[PDB]
């Protein structure tokens, strides 16, 4: 779903023959694991069992990460045209 | 009777119209393309396999609207109100000259929706060439009509731009170029 | 419960249709009860069967089995073109014209047709003449000139009704084929015989008490 | 009147009569369409003749919306006016019509957005347009078979 | 059905005025001749088992689901036949694997 269906490609509009920006990314990285606790705010993170998560009211819910391809394309007056490319490291 | 293809026709029929001819050889073609790699003839797709393509039925639509917008030329007598196009043609014409306009001109369909349904059920590829091929044989018939005088100005015209108008919209369904996303009356636009 | 059409009282139905003074229409049970006079042929069974079988409602279309929509005309007997499947029908209308010339194709006939062709088994499994499908037709609809065949003979010969249109019909917004197929409609619903809102009839044994001679309350059963 | 609704991710609410769902995609002699639906023009039988008269009555009957190109035999006009109706973004059907350029993101959006968005699990691509309507005609097909009884 | 010879449209009918003229909307009349003149019609007999179940009567003996009785098939003279009832009038139809379809279908 992340990768095939969720590709995004719109334009939006607001140095004054810019007329447009052309907003195109799509995701290649997504992963899922396993759920985790922080102990003491600056801990490492640690496996979250499912009791605790039953006892403190916490949310059995693994971490996901992503990662993603951007091309911000900018359309000028008169058809000039600059792409601009960013490699998006994996975040979550 | 045996058919047989003939790219003489294309190439006068691109001579009359000035386009060149791959223009009109890739009608049906001309989806996801610039219009110069059209005219310059590049990346033409093969000619149909199967008589489930696209392209035959879209070949067939076209030699369809010119037989369509035709037959309104010539039957302008029976319309309460005729189509913009052939009005525009002969708003000059008296009443007895429109029917006349029906007894002049001749029928051009032939045979040609039975010869296409058996070259689609037989050979896709030379369904789409005939397809094409009657199209421009049908435009160079009438622009090759020498009497009478007085229609021969009405046909001239109308083949032009009934061939344009199909040539136009082939090159309407093509890639966009660089042109301003503004006009259409909104902040997004979305692909 | 039964929960047939017809005799719908599943659930709440009924209940409601009392309560909520539902207007005939829109009952769904309607049942009457009729008891025949002259309490001497009341008693037998028979008797009270054929008389449910005149009260039944018979309308025009159960007595059909074949109607078709014909943009034909009979102006006198010229020649005039017909549907070809049904072009035979000549010579049994010579036949009708010779045996029938009180009546005539009247001058204001319609280029529209109806050719009926009459269920033989029901009009003989209900006892209806062909004689009272014309007349009741010709009686209420003169607006519409009918046309009947020779039917008593035998099998194999379809009884034939045609049905032409007259100007008086058409004269109403809509065109000539839906005032057409209205017709058909309106004739194709009339009623040869019986009582309007009367789907079925039956007969049924009720108890019910009466007084002898002598004073004594009996209650009867072969009523 | 046979109305054809799709409802996807762009498409939402649009009522279409089917014969221009048909010939938007090509084939718009109305005899091949007709031949889709009932597989056979010149075959016998009960069935293909309900098929026919129900199919002519469904083409002749006038629609509230898409009456401009309801006599339309120009694929790009019937395309260009269901991308007008259904895209989003389009307010002023009038000033984009100049530019061709414009009409032809129009067009070309509206015939990508079909092909992803009309009976997908043929395909989604633009060779796949013909099948697609076969199939479309074999629904209808089965529709107007429950409809026989 | 009646299309357009030039532009395969549908034409309507146009019951005018003693004959049947087919209009196209791009003008095309094709007129009519006898078998054109039938407008509608609507048969009277409760029976569809002709059309309906004849592709369901073909296969059936074939259909395991189906079920048999003990009958001697006249063609191959199998000792087991496959019993079909069709309708309202609840029509019994005798089938086999050989084709013998028992007077009736
Ligand atoms: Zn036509
Ligand atoms: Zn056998």
């Amino acid at each position: 779903i992340v990768k095939q269906m969720f590709n995004v490609d719109i334009t939006y509009k607001d140095d004054k023959l810019r007329e447009s920006v052309q907003i195109q990314f799509n995701f290649t990285d997504v992963n899922i694991e396993r759920p985790q606790h922080r102990n003491y705010s600056q801990g490492n993170k640690i496996n979250l069992l499912p009791n605790k998560a039953r006892l403190c009211g916490l949310s059995y819910s693994g971490p996901v990460n992503l990662a993603a391809e951007v091309i911000l394309t900018a359309h000028y007056s008169n058809g000039r045209q600059e792409v601009k490319r960013a490699s998006i490291p994996p975040f979550q | 009777e045996p058919w047989t293809f003939d790219y003489g026709k294309i190439i006068k029929t691109a001579k009359i119209l000035d386009i060149s001819p791959a223009v009109i050889e890739a009608i049906g073609a001309m989806e996801g393309r610039s219009y110069a790699d059209i005219r310059e003839g590049q990346g033409a797709p093969p000619p149909p396999t199967s008589m489930d393509d696209p392209r035959l039925m879209a070949v067939d639509s076209a030699v369809r609207i010119f037989l369509y917008n035709y037959n309104c030329l010539r039957h302008v007598s029976t319309f309460n109100k005729p189509p913009i196009h052939v009005e525009r043609l002969v708003k000059h014409l008296s009443y007895e000259e429109k029917e006349d306009l029906e007894k002049v001109l001749p029928n051009v369909v032939n045979e040609y929706h039975t010869t296409f349904k058996h070259l689609r059920v037989t050979d896709p590829a030379s369904a789409l060439l005939y397809s094409i091929e009657f199209l421009c044989i049908s435009f160079l018939t009438l622009y090759e009509i020498k009497e009478p005088s007085w229609v021969v100005n009405i046909v001239r015209e109308f083949a032009l731009t009934e061939l344009n108008t199909i040539i136009q919209s082939e090159k309407l369904l093509s890639k966009p170029g660089a042109f301003n996303f503004m006009i259409f009356g909104e902040d997004f636009v979305c692909s | 419960r039964s929960v047939a059409g017809g005799t719908n009282k599943s659930g709440i139905v009924r209940p409601q249709e009392i309560f909520s003074a539902k207007p005939v229409e829109a009952e769904q049970s309607s049942e009457m009860l009729l008891r025949l006079k002259n309490p001497e042929v009341e008693t037998n069974k028979t008797y009270a069967q054929e008389i449910a079988n005149s009260i039944e409602l018979i309308t025009f279309e159960r007595l059909i089995l074949q109607w078709h929509l014909l943009y034909e005309t009979y102006s006198s007997t010229k020649k005039n073109v017909m549907y070809p499947d049904f072009a035979s029908d000549v010579e049994w209308m010579t036949d009708f014209l010779e045996n029938h010339p009180l009546l005539q194709p009247p001058e204001d006939i319609a280029n529209w047709c109806i050719r009926l062709e009459l269920n033989k088994t029901t009009m003989i499994l209900k006892s209806i003449s062909l004689e009272s499908i014309i007349n009741s037709l010709r009686a209420k609809h003169p607006n519409t000139y009918i046309m009947h065949s020779v039917e008593n003979t035998a099998s194999g010969i379809p009884i034939i009704i045609r049905i032409y249109l007259r100007e008086s019909a058409f004269r109403r917004m809509a065109t000539d084929e839906k005032i057409a197929v209205n017709v058909v409609d309106k004739l194709l619903n009339s009623t040869i015989r019986g009582i309007p809102g009367i789907k079925n009839a039956n007969v049924v044994k009720l108890m019910r008490h009466r007084v002898d001679a002598q004073g004594k309350l009996v209650r009867l059963d072969n009523i | 009147a046979i109305t054809i609704e799709i409802n996807s991710t762009k498409f939402s609410k649009l009522r279409i009569p089917w014969y221009l769902i048909f010939r938007m995609f090509g084939m718009t002699g109305d005899d091949s369409i007709i031949e889709q639906v009932v597989f056979d023009l010149e075959s016998n039988s009960l069935v293909n003749t309900f098929m026919i008269e129900i199919l002519e009555k469904s083409i002749h009957v006038l629609d509230p919306i898409f009456q401009p190109v309801q006599h339309e035999l120009n694929r790009e006009k019937i395309i260009q006016f269901l991308s007008e109706k259904v895209s989003k973004f389009v307010s002023n059907p009038s000033a984009y019509k100049s530019d061709e350029n414009a009409v032809q993101y129009l067009n070309e959006r509206q015939l990508t957005i079909l092909d992803k968005i009309l009976l997908p699990h043929m395909g989604q691509t633009a060779d796949t347009r013909v099948r697609k309507l076969r199939f479309l005609g074999l629904l209808i097909h089965k529709i107007l078979l429950v409809i026989m009884n | 059905m009646k299309i357009c010879k030039a532009c395969s449209s549908c034409m309507v009918r146009t019951y005018v005025d003693g004959n049947i003229i087919f209009r196209c909307s791009c003008g095309e009349s094709v007129q009519g001749d006898s078998q054109n003149l039938l407008v509608s019609s609507k048969v009277y007999h409760t029976g569809e088992m002709e059309d309906k179940y004849k592709i369901f009567i073909k296969n059936a003996p074939f259909d395991p689901t189906n079920c048999q009785i003990k009958k001697d098939c006249p063609n191959c003279h199998l000792d087991y036949l496959t019993q079909i009832c069709i309708g309202s009038q609840k029509i019994i139809i005798l089938v086999c694997r050989c084709g013998y379809m028992s007077n009736r279908g």
